[PDB]
């Protein structure tokens, strides 16, 4: 939904750029406004892929983009710039001080966060599980082939 | 009157398997909003 991908701020943002294409403000973007803009960032499209450009994105096909159309292009852009990297993020939890390794010490801090406790003890179980070079650190590389700590 | 009542408690609902099923699934799932995050929100039973 727009609302989880767009913040108010990226709503303004993106309105005050709709505003930028729709210099007459009748709420919808024209083939020549929108190669208006091109012409003032140097490029200098046909009207043969100006159209494309604007029916790749053209929802009810009435051949103008409004505002509802527009934020729809800026959703998925914010949206499919991450497909898989949610792993780095979540090894990042884990890893408080921003090395490249998971510390027992660093998983206790994570676990002490979150609502389940150890007992200073069953850390050392799940870290040697994960850690296969039983270095005492999981590293990245670990951490995605399995997961455990 | 009675024709009132007796329509009243044909429309009174019973256990139903189907609506348990679907609501055990439901809050497995852990749903939040956009505007902050709720914490498994608990919107209408639909069990009895
Ligand atoms: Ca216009
Ligand atoms: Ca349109
Ligand atoms: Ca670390
Ligand atoms: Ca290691």
């Amino acid at each position: 939904h727009m609302a989880d991908q767009l913040t108010e701020e990226q709503i303004a943002e993106f309105k005050e750029a709709f505003s930028l294409f729709d210099k007459d403000g009748d709420g919808t973007i024209t083939t020549k406004e929108l190669g208006t803009v091109m012409r003032s960032l140097g490029q200098n499209p046909t009207e043969a892929e100006l159209q494309d450009m604007i029916n790749e994105v053209d929802a009810d096909g009435n051949g103008t983009i409004d505002f509802p159309e527009f934020l729809t292009m800026m959703a998925r852009k914010m949206k499919d710039t991450d497909s898989e990297e949610e792993i780095r993020e979540a090894f990042r939890v884990f890893d408080k001080d921003g090395n490249g390794y998971i510390s027992a010490a660093e998983l206790r801090h994570v676990m002490t966060n979150l609502g389940e406790k150890l007992t200073d003890e069953e850390v050392d179980e799940m870290i040697r599980e994960a850690d296969i070079d039983g270095d005492g650190q999981v590293n990245y590389e670990e951490f995605v082939q399995m997961m455990t700590a | 009157f009675f024709q009132s009542i007796q329509a009243l408690m044909q429309t009174c609902s019973v256990l139903d398997l189907n609506a348990f099923e679907r609501q055990n699934k439901a809050e497995g799932l852990g749903m939040v909003n956009e505007d902050g995050t709720v914490i498994n929100r608990q919107n209408g039973e639909k069990v009895m």
